[PDB]
């Protein structure tokens, strides 16, 4: 361990990589339609994330493969979601180009672990 | 991840929290970092959920994922969410789940459903609690009042534990880490008992957001899986998110 | 082993458990038995433990065994105690005692120093929550009074669940086998549910020593691990014991 | 399963061995002797299960050589036992004549499992 930090806040220096943006998100939209504006601005970043989870997956299983199986037979295998998730991801798909299965997979990596 | 719910001697409450995560893609070896940590942390976003021009609840999320693992509802409560591990429960419950057994919810919708439809702390907590969850989890709550502060240890069908404020014996503090309160953690890391030391060297009379966030900016609390440190306060109503680097020399988590 | 803590219409306690035990020396294919529940039912002994020609209380034990696994204290509570199977509960405590940590008792002990130290249900009902202990377990206490039965679901140093009798919701009983409530049984044997549907066709008007040794007379709740019967009565002061056999056909356990 | 049994108290038939020895045992009396009388009676009874316990040690082991160990160091391993017990067991393996060492395994069975 370290002796605790006195003096970082506010925060500045190399513990500190920057400020985190405010987006509002308007329950008023329905579901499919109100993370249209963030995930606009969001897309590539999520994209570089799938792109580097290919990779990895690569070694142990060809990505592709192991891809066609998760956007093709995981919706129609874990069923329907509560509203308004499951609106809520499919706009989030359509909006990325990023397919429903590895939304999803994002959205219960918890479970996933 | 490590979740704080803090009481200053004016019964006031703090509520800080790091999120860490992203090992499960490996490190980098050119920069010593997470690889997905590094990846979190421009898609992090704080988030104003509003019905009506009125905010309901803000969050701190990655965009894309709609469940709620930082969050208030101003002046009510605020809630985190840290992981927990057990042998074998994250894919029972996905396995009764693709089975048609669906009277379980996911942890991160949970967690939204009562940011956005709870209207009070104990409503929350009394979901929290009682709620079927397809996975463990340990869920950290605190309330618009003194002493409303507590951590829910979760199965997937029970509560374990709920570990509150007590002024009366002298826990103005509720630390909430990755291992069950009552046993030990898995490694050297150990954030919990650097966290009680560093909020013990405090004391309760000086607990604020800046002392809470130099609680959060000490080692291991502070480590290279932390994606950004959350600063709530309820009844003022300030939620602030700040993205974390922890530079050589560091540790992994 | 099955522990049943019941509440007929006149809110009258009667305490009655199944002493499963012996598969550790395996099976008796001359006679399809456990060569140690056969061998433990010789040992079977009533034991009244007084203090200045007065029982303190009645327990049904092994003779060479100090502890206490069925007992009462006439006129105030009822204890019996089930096994709970952890990952690596019972030898991570043993292994602390043995390196110098001994502020833990041995299970077998608790339940002792309670029948014979206790002098209430609420002492006992505290005494056996928060003690630390050196494996987890299942303590099944009775009361002398209405609504005073609960299933204590413990932990080496913690209580997962304190599952109380509510005969206003409907809980005029509580069983315990030997797995956790808010889970699923390991095998078929499945005594719990067996236990649940025979005690409902009984009904809470019909509950009694005839009714619940009818219960703990019905396979699997019955099986060849069964050394003995225990039925109580708190209130009335009556303690009695009967050695089982459960002929073939039957189950293993 | 089976269906719920009916008529079976008082207890009668095939599924009741029989009726349960009562015996006294005397707080008042030093731990070293409340147990004195009992194990008189039931000693070789317990001697049964120890000789049962040592052929079936013998497959894994040879069970002379695991009961010396039993025998000459769990005693010692696990240091003293707290008050009445440690007296109480003590006065077991002395009346039925059976070390402390498997006197003490069979009091904590459980936590051994
Ligand atoms: C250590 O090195 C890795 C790469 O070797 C760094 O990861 C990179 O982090 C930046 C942001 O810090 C990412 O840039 C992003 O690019 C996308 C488009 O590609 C853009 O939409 C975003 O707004 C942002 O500009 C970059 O993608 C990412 N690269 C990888 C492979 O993940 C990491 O930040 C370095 N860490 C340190 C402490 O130096
Ligand atoms: C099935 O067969 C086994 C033997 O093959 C039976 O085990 C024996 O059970 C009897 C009574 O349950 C035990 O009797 C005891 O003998 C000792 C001396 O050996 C004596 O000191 C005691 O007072 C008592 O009389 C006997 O020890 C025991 N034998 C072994 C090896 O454990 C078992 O009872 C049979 N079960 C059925 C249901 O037929
Ligand atoms: C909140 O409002 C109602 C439930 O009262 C329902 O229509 C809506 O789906 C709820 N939102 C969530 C996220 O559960
Ligand atoms: C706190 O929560 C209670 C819930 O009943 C609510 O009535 C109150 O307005 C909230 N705010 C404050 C400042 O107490
Ligand atoms: C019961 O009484 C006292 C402790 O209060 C002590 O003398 C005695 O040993 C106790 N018995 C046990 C079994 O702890
Ligand atoms: C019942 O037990 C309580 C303690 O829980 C005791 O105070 C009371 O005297 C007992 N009453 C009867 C009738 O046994
Ligand atoms: C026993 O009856 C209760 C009714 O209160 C019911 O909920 C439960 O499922 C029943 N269990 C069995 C095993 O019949």
């Amino acid at each position: 361990t370290e002796d605790c930090r006195k003096s970082t806040y506010p925060p500045s220096g190399p513990t500190y990589r920057g400020a985190v943006p405010w987006y509002t998100i308007n329950l008023d939209l329905p579901p499919y339609k109100r993370w249209h504006e963030l995930m606009l601005d969001k897309a590539p970043m999520l994209k570089v994330i799938v792109n580097s989870l290919k990779n990895m997956i690569n070694t142990f299983v060809p990505s592709g493969k192991v891809m066609q199986v998760v956007d093709e037979k995981l919706p129609g295998l874990l069923g329907n979601f509560p509203g308004p998730f499951e609106e809520e991801m499919k706009g989030i798909a359509a909006v990325t180009d990023i397919p429903l299965g590895e939304i999803i997979s994002f959205n219960i990596f918890y479970e996933l672990f | 991840c490590t979740s704080i719910v803090a009481e200053d001697k004016k019964g006031h409450l703090i509520h800080g929290r790091n999120m860490d995560f992203g090992v499960f893609l490996g490190w980098n070896i050119n920069n010593d970092t997470w690889v997905i940590t590094e990846q979190l942390k421009p898609l992090t976003v704080n988030l104003d959920f509003q019905r009506n021009n009125k905010t309901v609840f803000k969050a701190s999320s990655f965009a894309g994922y709609v469940g709620m693992l930082t969050g208030f509802k101003p002046g009510l409560f605020s809630l985190t969410l840290n992981e927990r591990f057990s042998i074998n429960g994250g894919y029972l419950g996905i396995l009764e789940w693709i089975l048609g057994k669906k009277d379980a919810m996911w942890i991160g919708f949970l967690t939204r459903t009562v940011l956005e439809n709870s209207t009070s702390y104990e409503e929350a907590k009394n979901l929290l609690t009682k709620t079927k969850i397809l996975a463990p989890a340990y869920f950290i709550l605190g309330g618009n009042q003194s002493g409303e502060g507590c951590v829910i240890t979760r199965d997937r069908k029970e509560s374990l534990d709920v570990y509150e404020l007590d002024a009366k014996q002298g826990r103005w503090y509720v630390v909430q880490t990755n291992y069950d309160r009552w046993k030990h953690p898995f490694f050297l890391d150990d954030r919990r008992t650097p966290a009680k030391m560093c909020l013990n060297r405090t004391s309760q009379e000086n607990i604020s957001f800046e002392t809470m966030y130099d609680v959060l900016s000490t080692k291991p609390v502070l480590n290279k899986l932390t994606v950004y440190t959350t600063l709530i306060d309820v009844t003022k109503g300030q939620f602030e998110t700040y993205l974390r680097d922890c530079p050589d020399p560091c540790i992994g988590w």
